[PDB]
RNA sequence: CCACAGAG
């Protein structure tokens, strides 16, 4: 029948296990223990996110009671920090159909973030 | 909404076979549901019947929404359908 | 189902109380109806009522959580014992007074009888009253009116 | 089944199904191929179009989107030979009360 | 302590209730679907208070019942946080203490968190002690009638799981879910207390 | 109907008609799911044949219109009840 | 209190998309890995194999087991997805002429697109306009094709790209290879790949200089690895020209190769119970099934043992030709597998043809409540009522629901029984679910516990609505609706006035009838399809419904002009009319 | 595995949802969703699915978005650079403005940690740490809003001595090239720029001209191609620092201009780097030095890493094709700035270098060593150098560059399939069209490691099947199959899964910091930070550093998928 | 599962 036939290499008992596994068993010589430059790179690459999260660009968004009582007064404010329209974008760089939404009149101030050498990271 | 006022009605005020036959269909399930019938039955035990005879002087309580093909219904009480 | 919105509206206890004891009215459910036709003798009229177990269940409860007394004595809410137009007289009387609606909410809903239930209820009552105004809410509430 | 020696029940061809078609009787025509010959309830998932088993989608893990609908078994049977030829049928759904 | 909710919905009324008045038939059958049942994300709903809009009846094709869209104002139970509330107690573990509302709604949980500092547990009677100086006769007595401050309102969805493992664990329990709404009290300040404690 | 004398066989219903179902049930059953599979094309189910297969009511006959029940409610019926607490709320004390 | 809100809205299908599984979407339905050739494990007399073609975990396919996935018995477990994982992709018989076409399009170097910046703008313009149909797209798309096949050089890379075509087109394993000639289109210019080629052969004939008249017959082959690993680097933005929407996840081409091949539920190919004898026939699709994982198996043993290429690429091509005659039976030749004549009945078969599901179970199927029975006339019946035997009448039973308006009349049914005629065959209570038969029971508690809400199906009696039709439907007077009429005789009987537009004879005729089960069909059957509402035929508007022969023949002679009639005659034909 | 893993367990904890995604969608959508956010992901991976697209395509296409959020997201990806923008005009006389997308952008986001140190290292501030700190801030301030003017950076700065150190620093980048004047080319493709270029100097030749249509069409292309070549390098022409005398002979940056960070120029610096690691392993470790200051000598007159013309399409002819290839060798060579002696190395040489002993020829910043080294690194058989004239060595990028790619492939095949795939495929490159039989008597091992061996090395586009049949109806038991070796789909291949590894390594990384938000989120406060000893609970703390390990771990991996991967982009 | 044989 159609079980007959077998090549030169293979027995009767290696075949019909089928066994294909869905993970990986060779790896990337990449794995390897941190040292201390890349240390100082993995500092600089998590001080860049944070510094990027919380800029005027940033759209993550794909309490709220609507009574008021005595303690919601002398309560910590909003305190909103550079909007979108707040930075001075240069007029030349973006198509007239984007001017609308931006603020091109209103008062206009760019925000910077200091940098710390050292490693913010605990560990 | 979309809803055609009762006066800017521009189809036909006659009742056609197919909107008596779905509205004597509705109404014998309804029937046969255990509804109140609005016409003196004489023994009548088929909600078929039944329906006819309420049919028969304008008793069933059903509208007809006619869908013209883009968006906009059109409200006719049975009543006021001639047929 | 679609919840257009959370809030539409506050209600008093009042409220709620008049409009479950109508309720019970129209339903024919309360201990008078039900002691008269089902219970003290046998029913000649046979007058069913309205037959809802789980609306029996919520409905009963409400209206003896809110008819028993509050949290001011150790012998009624008080509530179930006063009228439409005690409570306009309430909201007028109080409507001048240095209180938020969450606040009226509170004090009518609850109607102390005890200080220190008044200062629990409002907050910073000394840093916005003084003792003749904590006194003058104690006869307002007490008149329950 | 068929022949009446195995107790069968005629079938409605498909010019009968046409000629009922000509009619445009409607609910005839849902009632005799599918409530009185191979009416089914099945469960099928809102988000990914499937079908699912006992109000469970096997592909979302989940139970939030599952509608409960009626199929002739024709359909079910057509629905898994395709997915078994790699040609996945998802289904889209929508109320039939626009309101 | 209740608000009123504005819900839109679609409603069924069978044939046979077409004798009843339409708008008792749809609060019958809104009574049905919401009365004594929590309302996801907004509380607890007792009663239907009112119609605002009702539109057409709509046929299904195959059925005979008038389906309508009907939007209504229900009252719902919810206490909004900061709302003091009374009740009474129920248990008491080594976690907090249970509190509920005389049958409307017996979720309420002080827990350790937001007790008194000084609190402390006799399971022998199974009570909770709080003295300030020397007063050691305050015990949180079980079936006495307490005051509560709401701090945290909770919901969870039910989320059932797999058919397979929802038949294990039934197989399991017949030789458990946390409630889909519940209330955190504290008792903090004066007055939280009990109710023979301040006069 | 398409600008062309298209005709009434399997190479002519494949052009008039862009419905992957009937297509399907009439001839080339396979060539023609595959395709549809292929290229991705969404099928209304607004035909007869779809509509049969797919065991809902058509579109055409008695399903060319939805029959609705009146209802015996007036506006002056559904005048909303009274708010009492924000009827008699109101706010002069503070601000 | 501790339950949430459930709420339900009625839904319809608003529409079909059609697509191919993804691997993650062929993984993630389904329940169990096929990792075995053995059905049955011969230490617990013939039960499924764990990990099997046949297997508990996808379904059952006996009236004595359990599903232990939803644990359901055969009439209510729905069937459940397995998956196998091939050892090498190979390609899909169906997507074939797309594969090649996709191969046509897409540059056989860098996989990029073969289309002029400003032409693939024209193209993606013209594809997206507002009312576009399919007719219009697929020309479209042939004519991007057209100027894909037009381009000489890749606009990324300097590759010469040739022509992409079939091998043999024939019914061998030839069908299903794919070549690339890449100097097809080279004339003289002498392309740089030319010369690679020229340097590479002469120094393979360098060692064995007798493959020279094998030169000529070498072109790129497109192995279904390679073609994989082509389609996998291709651009995202290049898949709308090439007809594929790429927003889903599942719009990469690479899902139109077999890299996961998934194992059907046993619902739909059920082992044959018994045939004369105890053992169990499987069906083609299961053997099938376990052909594929063994050739699988051998292929993984042999790539990660180290067998002869010509060997490991032989089973590659078996495999290949084993999934395609899997798929569709009589796209390759049986003889061409080692194994083998009976085709077999692949999916493609299962869905063509008129005992297909398309034409034999879709479009029409054999349906309940009907009878077929010999005809004869019956001239005092009424134009729109048929008589049916008492005998039948007896077993055609119309479910009808208990209302206050036939509550007596569904009473005096049920005591009367299911053996005198007027009477019922089952009764349905309104709280329960299951149906109790009506011959076993009392007869009379039942009657007098009767609630409003019970269906009872009582035998089919006068004035109910049938539908009645001869079998060679030709227009669409051939299925009528009639008012039924009992009548002792085994025979239905028609006025002869109805029969011609049923284009019946009585000398053997065969006619069906139905009978509708819900209220909404039986009032559309009688408002549209009855005899009194269908006098005329629609195709002119002439009668068809009239007097036959042999009506025509009395009515002249009694209306001749030489006849004449006394009071006492007159009055004898008078009463014999009415 | 010692069970069966149901398929729920292979969604559950394996990555096999993640293999059925583009690579390049992958990344780029996972990119801007980690960086920026959610919305701007979307934007992105709409693009990238459908390549160019209007704001009204944008808006139909993305449910949950109108035009105002869809075109403020479009502007605050088109500030970070990532959205590249074109113009429109229709027949009719309709506008259309349609949003592209560009690698600069992603690639700079990609890049981020990584320009900055190298901007650090590169400029020779390793010994004063005040300016580090100072280049550290403004360089990641540029990264941070793309593209920013110098007065209104220095408008935050509030002390005098700060203002004049920043400016120094400002005008030392410019002078160094890391920093050029953005502009409307930076946001235009090049191949609508070639494209309207090749029309705009083909319409000018008036019709009915006295020459043949390729002759029209060469010598509109040719004028296209000086044209475009005279815009292409417009930001280095170095004119950002033209304004001088605010006091006395000073020069300073011009203060309106809108400075951004040059991509080009760091991936310039990239495969210095890279060539050094490759000289690293052949000849010396001195002699890797010397290489070193050479390049960085010449770093900045080096050719671009793309020529952006070959990406304009104009590779369909073979003879622009040729063209390109010799023009890229000739500029390479005759460009004043590359070449250099071993004179002039002797001045940028540090003076730890000692080069005294470090040659043997028999068995103090000499010129003559010097001179010795440049030569020993000409006459490697890796081609690092050569010689114009004696005495005089310039870099040959163009023969050195694929030598590169083909050891980093070779590499590392070697270090995921053994040794011996490394030797099986350089044997099948050595002889490029192969039997089996001959790689068995050319390479010495057994017949069956080969096959076992080559049968690995398939799935991965390093080795092709030429089929070779002996009868008409094609099959493998009447055929011959040779082997051979393409470089470019192997590149390829390998391109697409180190991108692919990458993505799946930024993923990761973002649902484990997803999964940990609360954590995470009272750690990375102002109050709480430096005082995590006081107010955390232990197991919390230990759950931080868990958190933290992992995540420097993520970055440190895709640092070295970088420095992999880059080398395939060249 | 096919193939005969009849009935329209
Ligand atoms: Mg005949
Ligand atoms: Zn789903
Ligand atoms: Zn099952
Ligand atoms: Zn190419």
């Amino acid at each position: 029948n159609y079980m007959s036939n077998l090549p030169f290499g293979l027995g009767y008992g290696d075949v019909g296990k089928n066994h294909i596994t869905e993970f990986p068993s060779i790896p990337l010589p990449i794995n390897g223990p941190i040292t201390n430059k890349e240390r100082s790179l993995a500092v600089k690459y998590i001080n860049f996110g944070k510094t990027v999260k919380d800029g005027p660009f940033y759209t993550g968004s794909m309490t709220n009671d609507g009574i008021e009582r005595y303690s919601d007064k002398y309560l910590k404010k909003r305190k909103i920090g550079i909007s979108i329209d707040d930075h001075p974008y240069n007029l030349n760089l973006f198509p007239n159909e984007l001017y609308n939404v931006m603020g091109i009149n209103k008062k206009k101030l760019l925000a910077i973030s200091k940098f710390n050498n050292a490693d913010d990271v605990f560990t | 909404e979309k809803a055609i006022p009762k006066d800017q009605r521009a189809t036909t005020p006659y009742m056609t076979k197919y909107e008596r036959a779905r509205i004597l269909g509705t109404r014998a399930l309804q029937i046969s549901m255990n509804a109140p019938v609005f016409v003196d039955l004489e023994g009548e035990t088929d909600p078929l019947r039944i329906a006819m005879k309420e049919l028969a002087e304008k008793k069933i309580p059903l509208v007809i929404r006619r869908y013209l093909p883009d968006g906009s219904f059109e409200d006719w009480s049975v009543e006021e359908l001639i047929v | 189902m679609k919840v257009l919105e959370e809030r539409n509206a506050f209600l008093s206890d009042y409220e709620v109380l008049k409009f479950l004891t109508d309720l019970e009215k129209k339903h024919l459910w309360d201990q008078k109806s039900l002691a008269a036709l089902k219970k003290s003798r046998s029913k000649g009229k046979q007058n069913r009522p309205y037959n809802h177990p789980e609306l029996q269940g919520i409905t009963r409860n409400v209206v003896n959580y809110l008819s028993i007394n509050k949290n001011f004595i150790n012998e009624k809410s008080g509530i179930s014992k006063m009228s439409d137009e005690s409570f306009a007289e309430l909201m007028t009387k109080l409507n001048s007074f240095k209180l938020f609606k969450a606040e009226k909410l509170q004090i009518v809903n609850q109607l102390p009888a005890n200080m220190v239930h008044l200062y629990s209820i409002v907050e910073e009552c000394d840093a916005r009253f003084d003792e003749k105004t904590i006194e003058e809410m104690l006869e307002i509430i007490s008149g329950y009116a | 089944t068929e022949g009446r020696s195995r107790d069968g029940g005629l079938r409605l061809g498909e010019m009968e199904r046409d000629c009922v078609i000509a009619y445009g009787a409607s609910q005839l025509l849902l009632e005799r191929l599918m409530i009185s010959s191979d009416a089914f309830e099945v469960d099928v998932c809102d988000k990914c179009g499937l079908m699912g088993y006992s109000g469970w989608c096997t592909t979302c893990k989940s139970a939030e989107n599952i509608i409960k609908m009626t199929i002739p078994y024709a359909a079910k049977l057509l629905f898994q030979e395709l997915l078994s030829m790699n040609i996945a049928p998802r289904l889209r759904l929508e109320d039939i009360f626009q309101q | 302590m209740f608000i009123l909710s504005k819900i839109a919905d679609l409603v069924r009324i069978p044939p046979d209730q077409f004798h009843r008045d339409t708008i008792s038939a749809i609060t019958h059958q809104l009574n049905n679907k919401f009365a004594n049942k929590i309302i996801p994300n907004v509380g607890l709903c007792i009663t239907i208070y009112d119609l605002l809009t009702v539109e057409e009846g709509q046929l299904k094709p195959g059925d005979g019942s008038s389906y309508i869209n009907v939007t209504f104002r229900a009252v719902v139970f919810k206490p909004f946080l900061g709302e003091i509330v009374t009740g009474w107690i129920s248990k008491c573990t080594a976690e907090g203490i249970k509190v509920s509302l005389l049958g409307i709604f017996d979720d309420i949980f002080i827990p350790q968190n937001m007790l008194f500092e000084g609190c402390y547990y006799t399971p022998e009677e199974s009570a909770w002690i709080w003295p300030m100086d020397e007063e050691t006769k305050l015990y949180f007595d079980v079936n006495e009638k307490i005051r509560f401050r709401i701090e945290r309102e909770v919901f969870v969805d039910v989320k059932p799981k797999s058919p397979k493992e929802r038949e294990l664990e039934e197989r399991a329990q017949l030789e458990e879910k946390p409630p889909a709404y519940a209330l955190l009290g504290s008792c903090q300040t004066d007055g939280m207390g009990l109710v023979s404690w301040w006069e | 109907y398409k600008g062309e004398v298209l005709g009434i066989t399997r190479f002519g219903l494949s052009k008039m008609r862009d419905s992957v179902l009937q297509l399907a049930s009439f001839e080339k059953t396979t060539d023609h799911l595959f395709d549809a599979a292929f290229y991705m094309k969404k099928d209304a189910v607004e035909g007869v044949s779809e509509c049969i297969i797919l065991g809902q009511t058509m579109s055409i006959g008695t399903g060319s219109f939805k029959v609705v029940k009146g209802t015996n409610i007036s506006e002056k019926d559904l005048v909303p009840k009274r708010c009492l607490f924000e009827s008699l709320s109101n706010e002069a004390a503070l601000k | 209190m501790k339950e949430v809100v459930v709420s339900e809205t009625p839904k319809r299908i608003k529409g079909l998309e059609f697509s191919a599984l993804s691997a993650a979407d062929i993984v993630a339905q389904s329940e169990v890995e096929v990792s075995t050739r053995d059905l049955f494990d011969l230490e617990k007399d013939r039960a499924p194999k764990a990990n099997g073609a046949l297997d508990p975990k996808m379904g059952v396919s006996s009236s004595s087991l359990e599903c232990a996935t939803c644990h359901g018995n055969l009439a209510s477990c729905h069937g459940h997805f397995g998956h196998l994982k091939l050892a090498l992709p190979v390609f899909h018989i169906g997507y074939f002429k797309a594969t090649i076409q996709i191969l046509q399009g897409i540059c056989k170097n860098c996989s990029a697109i073969l289309l002029s910046e400003t032409d693939k703008r024209q193209f993606l313009h013209e594809l997206r306009r507002p009312g576009v149909d399919n007719l219009r797209r697929m020309g479209i798309l042939k004519k991007i094709l057209d100027q894909c096949k037009k381009q000489r050089r890749c606009l990324h890379c300097g590759a010469l790209n040739g022509v992409v075509k079939k091998a043999a087109a024939g019914a061998g394993s030839a069908a299903l290879k794919i070549i690339h000639d890449t100097f097809r289109w080279v004339g003289k210019k002498s392309a740089p790949e030319k010369d690679i080629w020229v340097g590479e052969w002469k120094e393979v004939l360098a060692h064995n200089p007798e493959l020279e008249r094998y030169v000529k017959r070498c072109m790129d082959d497109l192995n279904p690895l390679k073609t994989l690993n082509l389609f996998k680097q291709i651009k995202s933005a290049d898949c709308e020209l090439l007809g594929i929407d790429a927003t889903v996840p599942s719009g990469r081409p690479e899902t139109y190769i077999w890299r996961y091949l998934p194992a059907p539920p046993v619902c739909i190919r059920p082992s044959v119970m018994m045939q004369d004898s105890p053992a169990s026939n499987e069906d083609d699709l299961t053997v099938k099934l376990t052909e594929i994982v063994w050739t699988s198996s051998l292929i993984k043993a042999g790539l990660d043992k180290g067998i002869s290429i010509n060997n490991m690429m032989e089973h590659w091509d078996y495999l290949q030709l084993t999934v395609a005659m899997y798929i569709n039976s009589d796209s390759v030749n049986p003889a061409m597998l080692p194994g083998s004549v009976k085709p077999i009945r692949g999916f493609c078969q299962r869905l063509k043809g008129k005992q297909g599901r398309f034409r034999g179970n879709l479009s029409g199927k054999r349906v309940d409540f009907s009878g077929r029975t010999v005809i004869s006339p019956d001239p005092n019946l009424s134009i729109d009522e048929v008589a049916v035997p008492d005998r039948v009448a007896k077993v055609l039973t119309y479910p009808e629901k208990v209302t206050r308006y036939n509550r007596h009349k569904l009473q005096e049914l049920i005591v009367n029984g299911p053996n005198v005629h007027p009477g019922a065959n089952y009764l349905l209570k309104r709280n329960e679910d299951a149906r109790r038969n009506l011959r076993y029971g009392d007869r009379m508690k039942l009657a007098k516990n009767l609630q409003i809400g019970d269906v009872v199906e009582r035998h089919l009696e006068d004035g109910d609505v049938v539908l009645f039709n001869r079998q060679p439907s030709l227009h669409r007077l051939s299925i009528l609706s009639h008012y039924a009429k009992i009548r002792p005789w085994r025979t239905f009987r028609l006025n002869e006035c109805v029969c011609t537009p049923y284009n019946a004879d009585f000398d053997g005729d065969e006619m069906n009838l139905h009978v509708p089960q819900t209220e909404e069909a039986r009032a559309e059957a009688i408002n549209l399809m009855g005899v009194k509402n269908n006098l005329l035929t629609p195709k002119s508007g002439e009668p068809i419904i009239a007097a036959t022969q042999d009506f025509i023949t009395g009515s002249y002679l009694i209306s001749h002009k030489d006849s004449f009639y006394d009071r006492a005659t007159l009055t004898q034909l008078l009463s014999m009319m009415s | 595995s010692e069970k069966l893993v149901t398929p729920e367990d292979v969604m559950t904890i394996s990555s096999l949802e993640q293999r059925t995604l583009n690579p390049d969608l992958f990344l780029y959508k996972e990119l801007v969703k980690a960086h920026l956010g959610e919305r701007a992901a979307s934007v992105i991976g709409m693009l990238v699915a459908l390549g160019r697209l209007s704001v009204r395509e944008l808006v139909e296409k993305i449910d949950g978005m109108d035009v105002d959020s869809v075109k403020t997201t479009l502007v605050s990806l088109t500030q970070l650079r990532c959205v590249k923008y074109l113009q429109e005009t229709a027949i009719s006389g309709k506008k259309t403005t349609y949003y592209y997308y560009n690698e600069e952008g992603i690639h700079i986001l990609l890049y981020s940690g990584l320009i900055i140190d190298e901007i650090i290292t590169q400029m020779r501030v390793n010994d004063e740490e005040e300016h580090k700190q100072l280049v550290a801030e403004i360089v990641q301030n540029v990264i941070s809003l793309g593209s920013l003017t110098v007065e209104d950076y220095l408008s935050s700065v509030t002390s005098d001595s700060m203002k004049y150190t920043i400016s120094s620093l400002f005008v030392q980048l410019c002078e160094m090239g890391y920093l050029i004047q953005i502009s409307k080319l930076h946001y235009t493709p090049i191949e609508d720029l070639w494209q309207f270029l090749y029309e705009k100097h083909y319409k000018n030749i008036p019709r009915n001209s006295p020459l043949s249509d390729l002759k029209k069409r060469s010598q509109a292309k040719m004028n296209a191609k000086t044209d475009f070549a005279k815009i292409i390098n417009k930001p280095n022409e170095l004119s950002q620092i033209l304004t001088v005398d605010p006091k006395t002979s000073l020069r300073i940056v011009k203060p309106t201009v809108s400075l951004t960070i040059n991509l080009d120029r760091f991936m310039k610096g990239r495969r210095s780097k890279q060539l050094i690691n490759l000289a690293k392993t052949r000849v010396g470790s001195v002699t890797a030095q010397v290489y070193k200051i050479a390049l960085r000598l010449t770093e900045q007159k080096s050719p671009k890493i793309r020529d952006p013309l070959t990406q304009t399409g104009l590779l369909q002819d073979l003879e622009e094709a040729k063209s390109f290839q010799d023009e890229a060798e000739l500029v390479e060579e005759k460009t004043p700035g590359l070449t250099f002696n071993a004179i002039d190395l002797a001045r940028h040489l540090p003076a730890e270098l000692d080069l005294r002993g470090s040659l043997l020829s028999r068995k103090p910043h000499s010129a003559s060593l010097i001179n010795s080294h440049l030569k020993i690194l000409a006459s490697s058989n890796f081609p690092f150098l050569n010689e114009t004239k004696p005495g005089v060595y310039y870099v040959p990028y163009s023969k050195l560059m694929p030598v590169l790619k083909s050891s980093v492939y070779e590499y590392v095949i070697a270090s995921t399939l053994g040794p011996s795939a490394m030797r099986l495929s350089r044997c099948i490159r050595d002889n490029k069209l192969v039997s089996e039989k001959i790689i068995n008597s050319t390479a010495l091992m057994k017949e069956k490691d080969i096959r076992s061996t080559l049968a690995s090395l398939i799935r991965y586009n390093s080795v092709e099947i030429q089929e070779v049949p002996r009868t008409a109806d094609r099959s493998a038991s009447r055929a011959v199959f040779l082997f051979r070796c393409k470089e470019t789909h192997s590149y390829n291949f390998m391109r697409q899964n180190l991108e692919w590894n990458m993505a799946n390594l930024l993923f990761k990384k973002e649902k484990l910091k997803q999964e940990n938000s609360t954590l995470l989120k009272k750690a990375n406060r102002d109050d709480v930070k430096g005082r995590e000893n006081e107010l955390l609970l232990p197991s919390e703390l230990n759950q931080l550093k868990m958190v933290n390990e992992r995540e420097l771990n993520v970055f440190a991996r895709l640092s070295r998928l970088l420095s992999l991967w880059e080398v395939f982009q060249m």
